[PDB]
């Protein structure tokens, strides 16, 4: 059960500086070889660079020179990724992976990845959502099935995350990809239908997090008598 | 630096086919000294991280099951997925460890080819009170399960098509039933949308017989 | 400590000696050049045809402290006109196949599974790590547990210019446990 947990996504000024953490948890890192990787919007994989925790020694790829550092804790077992003079382009989901030793490379099996952390480059800042509910009524109920839902408006940087009850309602939930609205601003939806029966007895909670502004809002998503 | 390219950069088949995604290098990744190509291949869910799948070119990772198959040697590689299921949509990537810069190939999107189109179930969503205190007013048209991704969602505000005001959002394929969804949002004013009485959805899809409109009055129920 | 892939040739068997009839007393020993954490055996001057030959050159890699990394030198056949004709290098997988000391013999080993963590990277300055270059190279870890001794060939004592035989090489690395 080794598992990486990263940090959290932020926006961060053009030219400045961003780091990037990165905890084991299930032991320490001083066998594994940590890559860091990163994936621009609708973009292939990009090699950023690694390090060797036991070694000291780290290797990056020349479009970062000058502009990564890679360091660690190992008191910590948590590894960081420093790039300074941040450009519109670095706007990226930056993930650490780690790989355990084989046949003479650290670098054989990267199977640990942490769950990435979405750094925005921008001058906008940080805005938090607000949440309303899409209330089922008849005119979102087909057959025995009804669907309902919330509306998590006017954010700023990327991501959200949405849960139903907690993660125990994950059937049928749709939870779409943000737009990128006129004003700038991001919004997304998340839907689930539920059997129209339902209604009057079952509790519909979403469960919205927005990391970079620490909003977090339980939303009771209720019924029309329509 | 090696250079990594995949062909084809997507693919549509359906269940139970045979998946074939190629990976080429511009160098040699096999080490001579222990006849070992330094060669991974991953496989990458949205919203995910990618999750390693094979590695040596050939070797499965813990847990994965016998249908994904690394084949090659040297700098021509392939990832065979036999008997393709619906969980299987993804982005496939392949990747050199051989030597620093390391690098991976484009990207190879699979995704599931339906026989049968599946028609959207249809909801329309009026604005929440909650959100006209804030001056605006958001419309929510919803397209559940669909196939092909294909879709039209037109607005009607008192049967006057609307322009300019609307975004759409579309899931990925579901990794159960390989449909899509999709939410139509309109925007306005709270002051228009207090102006206009009737606001309808009129949806246009292969699995509808013929257009679809879901609708509401505005302060009726 | 061996995955599914790696196998050795478990029926190859030689001495350190080999076939020059040269007694472990009469080895002319000598270290390894060591400049920082770099320790190098060279065979480019050991090993041309001389008078005496074929003598043994033993070169002695002594390790202690982390983070060495060992390069070793064997001049390949027609590098010099004549001179290294009927050259060979053993392990020819080094340094991934190493050779350690069963019963007086030398068998193969693979060095993954004698030191932990150690690198042998692919390539070293864009050629292949390996003696079909001419150098081969590899690092050892900041902590090892294990005592591990093992060993390469360079030999040219089967190449004859005028009237004389060349030597033949030995590589003998010695580690030592460090970093407790
Ligand atoms: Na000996």
């Amino acid at each position: 059960q080794v598992q990486l947990v990263q940090s959290g996504a932020e926006v961060k000024k053009p030219g400045s500086s961003v780091k990037v953490s990165c905890k084991a948890s299930g032991g320490t890192f001083n066998s594994y070889g940590i890559s860091w990787v990163r994936q621009a919007p609708g973009q292939g994989l990009e090699w950023v660079g690694g390090i060797i925790p036991s070694f000291g020694t780290a290797d990056y790829a020349q479009k970062f020179q000058g502009r990564v550092t890679f360091t660690t804790d190992t008191s910590t077992s948590t590894a960081y990724m420093e790039v300074s003079s941040l450009r519109s382009e670095d706007t990226a989901v930056y993930y650490c992976a780690g790989s355990s030793w084989s046949s003479g490379t650290y670098y054989g099996r990267s199977a640990y990845w942490g769950q990435g952390t979405l750094v925005t480059v921008s001058s906008a800042s940080t805005k938090g959502p607000s949440v309303f509910p899409l209330a089922p009524s008849s005119k979102s109920t087909s057959g025995g099935t009804a669907a309902l839902g919330c509306l998590v408006k006017d954010y700023f940087p990327e991501p959200v995350t949405v849960s139903w009850n907690s993660g125990a309602l994950t059937s049928g939930v749709h939870t779409f990809p943000a737009v990128l609205q006129s004003s700038g601003l991001y919004s997304l939806s998340s839907v689930v239908t539920v059997p129209s029966s339902s209604l009057g007895t079952q509790t519909y909670i979403c469960n919205v997090n927005h990391k970079p502004s620490n909003t977090k809002v339980d939303k009771k998503v209720e019924p029309k008598s329509c | 630096e090696i250079v990594m390219t995949q062909s084809p950069a997507s693919l549509a088949l359906s269940l139970g086919e045979r998946a074939t995604i190629n990976c080429k290098s511009s160098q040699s990744v096999l080490y001579s000294s222990n006849n070992k190509n330094y060669l991974a291949w991953y496989q990458q869910k949205p919203g995910q991280p990618p999750k390693l799948l094979i590695y040596w070119a050939s070797t499965r990772e813990s847990g994965v099951p016998d249908r994904f198959s690394g084949s090659g040697s040297g700098t021509d590689f392939t990832l065979t997925i036999s008997s393709l299921q619906a969980g299987d949509v993804a982005v496939y990537h392949c990747q050199q460890y051989y030597s620093t810069p390391y690098s991976f190939g484009q990207g190879t999107k699979l995704e599931i080819k339906r026989r049968t189109v599946a028609a959207p179930s249809v909801f329309i969503f009026p604005p929440s009170d909650e959100q006209l205190k804030s001056g605006t007013a958001s419309v929510v048209c919803l397209l559940n399960n669909f196939y092909p991704r294909e879709a039209k969602v037109q607005w009607k505000v008192d049967n006057a098509l609307q322009s300019g005001n609307s975004q759409e959002s579309v899931t990925e394929q579901d990794s159960k039933d390989s449909t899509y969804s999709l939410s139509s949002t309109l925007t306005l004013s709270k002051a228009d949308y207090e102006k206009h009485k009737v606001y309808a959805c009129e949806v246009t899809h292969q699995g509808l017989s013929s257009p679809v409109t879901k609708s509401f009055n505005r302060g009726e129920c | 400590g061996v995955d599914e892939l790696d196998k050795i040739d478990l029926s190859y068997e030689t001495t350190e000696s080999g076939d020059t009839a040269v007694s472990e007393d009469s080895y002319d020993k000598y270290a390894s050049q060591n400049t920082n954490k770099e320790y190098v055996c060279d065979f480019t001057d050991q090993l041309k045809p001389t008078e005496s030959g074929p003598k043994v050159k033993k070169c002695e890699v002594k390790v202690n402290e982390p983070l060495i990394k060992v390069k070793i030198i064997c001049p390949l056949k027609g590098s010099v006109e004549k001179l290294y004709d009927n050259i060979e290098y053993v392990p020819k997988k080094s340094p991934y196949v190493v050779l350690t000391k069963e019963e007086t013999k030398l068998k193969e080993k693979l060095l993954s599974k004698l030191i932990y963590g150690l690198l042998i990277s692919p390539t070293v300055n864009e050629k292949e790590n390996n003696f079909k270059e001419g150098v081969i190279e590899f690092t050892l870890p900041p902590v090892v547990h294990k005592a591990t001794v093992f060993y390469f060939i360079c030999d040219n004592s089967k190449t004859e210019d005028d009237n004389k035989k060349g030597n033949r090489g030995i590589v003998e690395v010695y580690v030592e446990p460090y970093g407790g």
